[PDB]
């Protein structure tokens, strides 16, 4: 679609290599995705 | 006009501007994706990322656009959206004293050709947008970090940033230097839940997915 | 105190006189200034034809303010697209035409005796009438009607506590502060907080054309050149 | 000959901080931000977010 | 006795530094510009006794005044470790005393005193150019107060 | 305040203060707070 | 109002007071653990109870605009004197 | 423990570490770096001093908010001593000074306030006092300060059983006035050295180690009562070792003899300054005294800190006494010294 | 789809040329910057640290990754010959004042709550 | 409109000439500016001397913060977080509790002196009138942790300065 | 009641100055050339 | 603290113009700092009838972005009608 040379790169995308996020908090921590509960008293 | 809170509407150049979003789609229907005029009067030109130096040149040099003045280039970083950053530029027109703003989109790893030869106040506007954000303008004179400090890693303004950073700074007697440290708030900052579980617009309700 | 939909409370009683007091013997200071340098042939020598910047470059530079109207070219928003009642108060815009580091210090100071006028007319034609927007979901009530009605309580506590929520949408609007065209590209997704605010900031344009205008300079013109630029580190580095 | 004019000793994360912060909690941050020229500063950014929110302010 | 002669001498010392200390020509941010009002003829800093060298090499008190981040925290630390000595540092409001609005940003080190050993603090945002105006009386107050050669008499 | 006089009530105080910086009488922070989490004290018969 | 805890310390109206051991008590030594005696708890309660005849009184709380949210409190209860939750006055009907 | 002791959070300068150090005049060169790591972890130190508040102002921007909080002592009452450390569990005694003010003799500040810190200490409720003497401390010592620290470790042993004594030998680092000692020789004409300084050894140990050493010590439960000796990792001849520092800082070596009853004739005359004295008698004999090899006591490897060789970090202390020519010089342009080795 | 713009390099290949002219330059660079910026390590205290960030960078696979670090490598090395960083930015490369960390579970499980 | 500032070319006649000419050997703007300077020497120098005299300031300043009391004595804070919740600096941290007389008063009242910005939405924020700056703008410390102020020192300066806010609402209540 | 506000007075406001007004004073450019010859044939005399 | 007579000239001449007419300090003329307590107006919608919000809102009359063309002869136009040359000043034409 733009003829500038696609390479078809087939990994899994990983950018944790440029973001910065120091050792301890990229691996050991775990995140949670969830829909938000509604407040039951509202 | 009965009402004097609501802000005064001017439909002249409602339409005005809208004439020149058909103007400009159909002159470049390559990189012109959509175009749209919001309610305030503001038109936003939605462009593909290679789009970005033959759309601006067109509007720096055509006779009938004529913008140029580069306002700012900023970005956008939305976590959700595939492409997460959207680069925006705003172009202010002297000779018909409009104001343009075309829109592009781009993910982390993917380029942007820098606008320095369209626009060359985009030189240092292009540093920020990195050092701020990550995205990698290709062919920059010269892209550097011009914000946070030397050696400084990541990319603040990014969403996934935290507020308050990972490193600390202090001094430090046995090496009689500044050293830095893993970030240690004496107080966390406290987030605030403050989001109503009412709908606000119901003009701008999301449809039912 | 400037909040959006108007400003926080009216200004005291007497305020209005004292403003006059002061305007009538500014006048009589500025040409002081004049006389002290804008005729001492030092202080020309310092300034003259030094860090001059021809008018496309600074277009296409990004710059604004003075950096557009010292060089020749006759823009600026209090006129070509005036926000609140700028239309209604009449003034000239100096404009320069060497465009070097003297002749934006005439145009600063012929800035100072235009705003003058500006303060005349809005003395002498300021109307009556509240100080916000009567929307109370937009501005808070006042404390009277904040402890006798249901309604200004429950806004006032909403308003300080989760903050009107504003329509989604991205606007960019920008003002001729004293610097040049300060600007603000808000982005709100809808909820009661932005989600992005871009700061145009003035000064960011121009620091990065000292390069392009010190070219041959001494540094003590350097020094010359940072001063009529008009930069403060605050508005740059954001 | 050349002048490079490194800055950013005195880059306070302002665009960053009002992210987490409400429209009104905004407000001094743009006092803050051209600390010469405050009311000019409030102007602009009260003026966007009338803009937005549709709403005019009183003639006075 | 030696006492009498150590605390005729004390006071004679310390009156000279109390009413000679110059602060540096150090701004940063918000808090600068309004002292400058300070040095402004409305409250003439000089009238006290102090004048606004540059040069760390040629001053004493050094008025922190402003935020502090961190690409300039090694500046300001080599500038202080330049200063001779005595040498205070007053931390002039409230970015300098913990970070002030932008305490919990990414780039800003919460606090001057984590940099430098930070003398009395005076608050504001800005601090008024008469209120910091205290604050320099009152650290020439403890400029009185100290000891010094009382210690070494008795050490 | 002599033309004046401000209206006197209980609570102010009779004595004006000077900033007690520097003298002991300075004012020191701490938690205005109770304890959250006590502990379960152990008993005082024997293990048997 | 404030009393003195067994190390000496002065308990303050929420009831805080750094207890034998507690380590943080070295910041009070050379100098004072700051309390205010205007102790707000006993300072409201010898304010004597309003003898106001009706049902419903009205409590701004002093000075109008000045005072707190103008709340309408029931005396009807002919067994406790009602109280504005704003500032604590006691209200009550003149016993029929 | 106290619900206000526990530790918590992860080690930093606004952690809980759960240690109420009271460091005993940390205004000096151990002092100094003692607090740092204390105030790293993060622990409420009392830090009393005497001298004037000026001189505490660096002890000051090493700890979070009320942490180095700061009291006025006395070293002749005992209540000074009681009011600093009524309410901690971590005593550190670093008091005592290398000449003699007509206020305060040697026995003095090695005998008769640390009696005091050790005696009060145990009254109010310390439980890790930590006293600090020099490792060649002697009995029948020719100097005085050797004599005092060695009846000083006596005395305080009885008044508090489980008081982990540190016998550290002859440190270095920036302000250590050991390595300055050497290096300010220089002004003096040549380097003076009784019998050339051929019949002495020392083995110095870096400043640092030992700060670690004191901390470790504290976390660690089995430092109740034992006496560890902090030594250095090689023993160098002093003449070797002024060899080495002259060579570190490119200054030229002069070295001559000069008979031992001459130097004590000369340690006579600088004692006569009524300021700081650069050289008395006793740091004469300190000098000659070479640094007597214990391997019975418990060293410093067995508290877990790696010693750092003299040779890595000496550009630190004697790259200020470099002229201008010879400043950048790195550290391997000199040569190791030559180590007599146990 | 699988098909994306690539920044410099071509596949991994010419992608593993440039991380080593980053250190060819970076080895040339370490010596004159111990004797500039007055370090306290060694010459050989700085290949090491030089090295070690190499192949801790070395789980990257992607090419467009590896040549975008290749380009913050290079703004380092940058920043680095001008003198532009200072004696303590170059010294945050060096855990310094940071104690330790521990590693073993027993050890995380004596010091507090965490992973 | 706008106005040309400066290209103002002169006279070329000789008597235009002769007056450049002496301005330029006979430094006559040079002398122009030092009759300028010393008439501002031969005036009043606006300086005022410190505390025995001081600068004005009007009724609504901005200074150190304080908890004022109802009359009767009873503290007019019902701890409604508003102030917390619209702290731009986020200094304000407050807990609640149910006293023992029922009434709702806070536990805690930590205001971070060192931290807010001196905003003003505080006072604007608690619908009785319970915190508000002072007028004392004079509070500077020689440690930081006398900066960070709790209740006990809030109620301490709302009982010391309570003359002037009383005064100075009562001035300023009715232009908000 | 009344509406009470900071209005400018009825007769708005007194004219105020804004143009510059840099006085012209000093002897004519030849007066100057003469009187300084003037002191200097007086000199020389 | 007026200026004697003597000198009232001497800095009136030195400076050219006729400074004792307005001086930078202040004095007795400025207003005074106790004022009578104001009467502040009300807003055009305290009005106790015909007030409703649906008639007075502003937030909830913002539409979507309108769009005109989305990706999913005729003559030229310019965004805007050229600006019109400024003219020259009237008070004050050329320095
Ligand atoms: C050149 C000096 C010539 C001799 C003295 C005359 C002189 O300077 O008069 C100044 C006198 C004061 O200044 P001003 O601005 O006119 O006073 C306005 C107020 O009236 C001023 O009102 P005020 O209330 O300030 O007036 C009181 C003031 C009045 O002060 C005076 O009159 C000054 C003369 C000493 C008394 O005295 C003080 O304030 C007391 C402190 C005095 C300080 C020390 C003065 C030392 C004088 C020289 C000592 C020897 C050298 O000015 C004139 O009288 C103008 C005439 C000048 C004649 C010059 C002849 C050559
Ligand atoms: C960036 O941020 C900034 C700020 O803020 C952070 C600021 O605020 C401000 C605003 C403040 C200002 C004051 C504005 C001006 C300041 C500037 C930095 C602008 C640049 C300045 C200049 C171009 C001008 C500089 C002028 C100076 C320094 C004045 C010099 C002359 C003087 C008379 C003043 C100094 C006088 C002194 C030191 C006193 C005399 C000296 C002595 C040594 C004492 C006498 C000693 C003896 C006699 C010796 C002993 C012998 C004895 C007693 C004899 C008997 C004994 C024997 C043994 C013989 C600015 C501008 C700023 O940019
Ligand atoms: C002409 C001036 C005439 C009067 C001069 C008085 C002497 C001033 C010298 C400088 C200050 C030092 C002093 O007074 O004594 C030195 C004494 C020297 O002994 P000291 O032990 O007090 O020195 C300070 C502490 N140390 C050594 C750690 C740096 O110092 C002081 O008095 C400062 C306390
Ligand atoms: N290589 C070495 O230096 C070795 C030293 N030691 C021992 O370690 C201790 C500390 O050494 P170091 O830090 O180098 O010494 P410094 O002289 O540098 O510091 C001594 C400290 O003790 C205080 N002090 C000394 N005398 C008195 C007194 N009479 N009253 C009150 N306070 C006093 C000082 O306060 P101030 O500064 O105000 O006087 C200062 O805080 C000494 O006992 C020393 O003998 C042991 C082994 C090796
Ligand atoms: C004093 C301080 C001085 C300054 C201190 C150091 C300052 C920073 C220096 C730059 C650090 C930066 O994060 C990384 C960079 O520049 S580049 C990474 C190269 N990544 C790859 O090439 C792909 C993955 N790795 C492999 O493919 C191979 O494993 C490997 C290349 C390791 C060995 O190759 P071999 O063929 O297996
Ligand atoms: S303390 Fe306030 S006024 Fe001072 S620099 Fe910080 S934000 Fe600006
Ligand atoms: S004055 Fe403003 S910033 Fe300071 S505590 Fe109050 S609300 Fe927060
Ligand atoms: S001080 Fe005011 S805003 Fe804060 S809790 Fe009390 S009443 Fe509410
Ligand atoms: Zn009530």
């Amino acid at each position: 679609t733009q003829d500038t040379q696609l390479i078809a790169v087939d990994e899994k995308l990983d950018i944790t290599t440029l973001t910065g996020v120091p050792e301890e908090h990229i691996k050991t921590r775990k995140v949670r995705i969830f829909v938000p509960a509604r407040n039951n008293m509202q | 006009d009965t009402r004097p809170t609501i802000r005064p509407r001017n439909d002249v150049v409602h339409k005005q501007l809208s004439a020149f979003g058909q103007y400009v789609a159909e002159i470049l229907p390559k990189y012109v994706q959509q175009v749209q005029v919001s309610c305030f009067n503001e038109l936003e030109i939605f462009i593909h990322p290679d789009g970005v130096i033959p759309v601006l040149t067109f509007l720096r040099d055509h006779t009938n656009a004529q913008f140029k003045s580069l306002a700012d280039l900023t970005a956008v970083d939305v976590p959700t959206r595939q492409n997460r950053f959207e680069i925006v530029y705003n172009l202010l027109s002297l000779r018909f004293n409009s104001q343009i703003r075309v829109k592009t989109y781009t993910d982390e790893l993917t380029p942007i050709e820098s606008s320095v030869t369209v626009y060359k106040a985009a030189n240092w506007y292009e540093r920020e947008i990195w050092d701020m954000f990550g995205v990698f303008f290709a062919n920059h004179p010269d892209l550097r970090r011009i914000l946070t400090g030397y050696g400084f890693e990541g990319h603040p303004f990014r969403k996934d940033f935290p507020l308050s950073g990972y490193v600390e700074l202090r001094y430090d007697d046995e090496v009689k230097r500044v050293v830095a440290e893993p970030v240690e708030l004496a107080q966390e900052f406290r987030k605030f839940d403050l989001n109503s579980p009412w709908e606000a617009f119901p003009a701008y309700r999301q449809p039912p997915e | 105190y400037i909040r959006p939909g108007g400003v926080h409370q009216d200004l005291p009683l007497g305020l209005l006189d004292d403003i006059y007091e002061f305007s009538k013997n500014f006048s009589f200071r500025i040409d002081e200034l004049e006389e002290m340098l804008t005729n001492n042939r030092i202080w020309r020598n310092r300034t003259v034809d030094i860090g001059v910047v021809t008018a496309e470059d600074a277009l296409n530079y990004g710059f604004s303010g003075v950096m557009l109207r010292g060089s020749g070219i006759q823009w600026d928003l209090r006129k070509t697209q005036p926000y609140d009642v700028y239309d209604q108060v009449e003034f000239d815009v100096p404009i320069g035409s060497r465009g070097d580091c003297y002749d934006r210090y005439l145009c600063r100071v012929e800035e100072m005796r235009q705003s003058l006028r500006i303060i005349s007319q809005c003395l002498n034609k300021m109307p009556p009438g509240e100080i916000k927007v009567d929307d109370a979901k937009v501005s808070p009530p006042k404390r009277a009607e904040m402890k006798t009605s249901m309604e200004s309580l429950i806004h006032h506590f909403k308003l300080y506590t989760e903050g009107y929520q504003v329509p989604p949408g991205a606007t960019y609007t920008a003002i001729e502060a004293p610097k040049g065209e300060f600007g603000v590209y808000l982005v709100s997704d809808g909820s009661s907080r932005p989600y992005r605010c871009k700061i145009k900031a003035p000064g960011f344009a121009h620091l990065a054309g000292l390069d392009k205008m010190s070219k041959g300079h001494m540094l003590a013109d350097v020094v010359a050149i940072i001063g009529t630029q008009d930069i403060v580190f605050g508005e740059v580095d954001r | 000959r050349k002048c490079d004019p490194h800055i950013g000793l005195l880059h306070r994360g302002t665009e960053k901080l009002i992210e987490y912060k409400t429209y009104l909690q905004a407000l001094p941050y743009f006092d803050r931000l051209d600390y010469v020229s405050m009311m000019c500063n409030e102007q602009a950014y009260s003026l966007a977010v009338e803009k937005l929110l549709n709403i005019q302010p009183p003639p006075r | 006795r030696g006492e009498y002669v150590v605390a005729k001498l004390d006071d004679l010392v310390n009156w000279a530094r109390r009413s000679s200390l110059w602060p540096m020509t150090f701004g940063l941010a918000c808090c600068a510009v309004e002292m400058m009002h300070m040095a402004a003829p409305r409250y003439d800093m000089d009238r006290f006794g102090v004048v606004f060298r540059a040069s760390p090499r040629q001053s004493d008190v050094m008025i922190v005044a402003g935020t502090l981040t961190n690409k300039m925290a090694p500046a300001l630390r080599k500038v202080y470790d330049q200063m001779p000595e005595p040498r205070y540092v007053v931390s002039m409001g409230s970015c300098a005393n913990g970070g002030g609005y932008y305490h919990y940003s990414y780039s800003v080190v919460r606090g001057c005193d984590r940099i430098v050993p930070v003398d009395i603090y005076v608050p504001g945002c800005p601090p008024t150019a008469e209120a910091l105006l205290y604050g320099i009386l009152q650290l020439q107050r403890k400029i009185k107060r100290e000891k010094r050669l009382r210690i070494w008499y008795r050490r | 305040p002599t033309t004046k006089p401000p209206t006197a009530r209980k609570y102010i105080w009779t004595n004006h203060k000077f900033n007690v910086s520097g003298t002991p009488q300075q004012y020191v922070p701490y938690s205005t707070t109770r304890k959250k989490i006590q502990e379960w004290v152990p008993p005082s018969t024997p293990y048997k | 109002g404030v009393r003195t805890s067994p190390t000496g310390e002065k308990v303050t109206h929420t009831g805080q007071a750094y207890d034998d051991g507690d380590y943080r008590r070295v910041r009070f030594s050379d100098r004072q653990k700051e309390v205010n005696e205007n102790f707000a708890i006993d300072l409201i309660a010898e304010q004597p109870v309003s003898e106001v005849g009706s049902r419903v009184i009205s409590c701004d709380g002093g000075g109008g605009a000045l005072g707190h949210p103008r709340v309408y409190i029931n005396l009807d209860k002919e067994t406790k004197t009602g109280t504005c939750g704003y500032c604590g006055l006691q209200f009550r009907q003149p016993h029929h | 423990l106290h619900h206000a002791l526990i530790p918590h959070g992860k080690g930093g300068r606004s952690s809980v570490s759960g240690i109420v150090a009271t460091v005993f005049g940390a205004t000096g060169f151990l002092g100094r770096y003692v607090v740092n790591h204390l105030g790293r972890m993060g622990s409420q130190v009392i830090v009393p001093y005497r001298c004037e508040p000026y001189d505490t102002m660096h002890l000051r921007p090493m700890g979070d908010l009320g942490q180095i909080i700061f009291m006025e002592w006395n070293g002749k009452d005992k209540d000074s001593i009681r009011k600093v450390v009524e309410h901690s569990n971590v005593v550190i005694n670093l008091v005592g000074r290398e000449w003699e003010t007509k206020n305060f003799d040697f026995e003095d500040v090695f005998v008769k306030i640390p009696h005091a810190i050790a005696q009060v200490s145990k009254e109010a409720g310390v439980e890790k006092l930590i006293h600090i003497s020099h490792l060649n401390a002697d009995i029948k010592s020719p100097s005085r300060y050797l004599r005092s620290k060695a009846v000083g470790e006596k005395e305080v042993r009885a008044a508090f059983p489980e008081a982990t004594i540190i016998k550290p030998s002859d440190i270095f680092g920036r302000e250590d006035r050991f390595l300055n000692y050497f290096a300010s020789m220089r002004w003096f004409g040549g380097v003076p050295l009784i019998s050339l300084g051929k019949e002495t050894v020392k083995q110095p140990v870096y400043i640092v180690d030992v700060s670690k050493g004191i901390i470790n010590a504290i976390k660690d439960p089995d430092a109740k009562g034992k006496t560890f000796a902090f030594v250095g990792p090689n023993r160098y001849l002093l003449f070797d070792l002024v060899q080495y520092i002259f060579a570190v800082a490119y200054r030229p070596f002069l070295p001559y003899p000069l008979p031992h009853f001459a130097y004590r004739w000369v340690g006579r005359l600088f004692e006569v300054s009524p300021f700081e004295p650069w050289t008395t008698r006793d740091k004469v004999e300190r000098v000659h005294m070479s640094d007597m090899t214990l391997p019975h006591l418990p060293g410093l490897e067995d508290l877990g800190i790696q010693a750092t060789p003299l040779e890595l970090k000496a550009i630190e202390v004697l790259r200020r006494h470099r002229t201008y020519r010879w400043l950048t010089s790195e550290m391997e342009d000199v040569k190791p010294a030559k180590t007599v080795n146990i | 789809g699988t098909s994306v713009k690539p920044i410099f390099s071509r596949d991994m290949n010419e992608a593993k040329r440039r991380v080593r002219e980053l250190y060819r330059a970076w080895y040339r660079e370490v010596p004159n910057t111990v004797h500039l910026f007055q370090l306290d390590i060694s010459v050989k205290q700085g290949r090491d640290k030089v090295r070690e960030m190499f192949m801790k960078n070395a789980h990257v696979t992607d090419p467009r990754v590896v040549d975008l670090l290749v380009i913050k490598g290079k703004m380092e090395l940058e920043e680095t010959i001008n003198v532009w960083k200072q004696r303590t930015h170059i010294m945050r490369f060096f855990h310094e004042t940071e104690a330790p960390r521990p590693t073993d579970f027993l050890s995380k499980f004596y010091v507090g709550h965490d992973p | 409109t706008y106005k040309f500032v400066n290209m103002r070319e002169p006279s070329m006649d000789m008597k235009s000439v002769t007056d450049r000419a002496a301005q330029t050997l006979l430094w006559t703007e040079l002398v122009r500016g030092l009759g300028m300077t010393l008439s501002y020497l031969f005036r009043e120098p606006a300086t005022i001397n410190y505390p025995f005299e001081k600068g004005p300031l009007s009724p609504r300043f901005r200074g150190e913060h304080a908890l004022r009391r109802y009359p009767s004595g009873e503290e007019r804070c019902i701890a409604c977080k508003l102030c917390e919740a619209v702290c731009p600096a986020q200094a304000i941290t407050i807990e609640a509790e149910p006293r023992a007389d029922g009434s709702r008063r806070t536990t805690r009242y930590d205001i971070d002196m060192t931290k807010c910005i001196y905003c003003g939405f505080c006072q604007e924020a608690c619908p009785v009138d319970a915190i508000v700056e002072g007028p004392n703008f004079e509070f500077s410390t020689e440690t930081h942790e006398e900066l960070l102020y709790n209740k006990e020192k809030l109620l301490n300066n709302g009982d010391k300065w309570e003359a002037e806010i009383a005064a100075n609402i009562q001035a300023d209540y009715l232009y908000r | 009641s009344k509406v009470k506000q900071d209005m400018p007075p009825p007769g708005g406001y007194g004219p105020i100055d804004y143009k510059r007004n840099l006085p012209r004073r000093g002897l004519s450019g030849y007066s100057m050339f003469a009187v300084g010859i003037g002191t200097l044939l007086f000199g020389y005399w | 603290a007026s200026a004697t007579r003597v000198i009232q000239l001497l800095r009136n001449w030195a400076s050219g113009r006729d400074l004792q007419a307005k001086l930078q300090l202040r004095y007795q003329e400025i207003s005074k700092r106790t004022q009578p307590p104001p009467k502040l107006p009300v807003g055009p919608s305290h009005k106790l009838s015909n007030n409703y919000y649906c008639t007075r809102d502003g937030r909830r009359e913002a539409m979507p972005p309108s769009i005109v063309m989305s990706s999913q002869e005729k003559k030229a136009v310019t965004p805007a009608p050229p600006i019109k040359r400024w003219e020259l000043s009237k008070d004050q034409p050329y320095l």
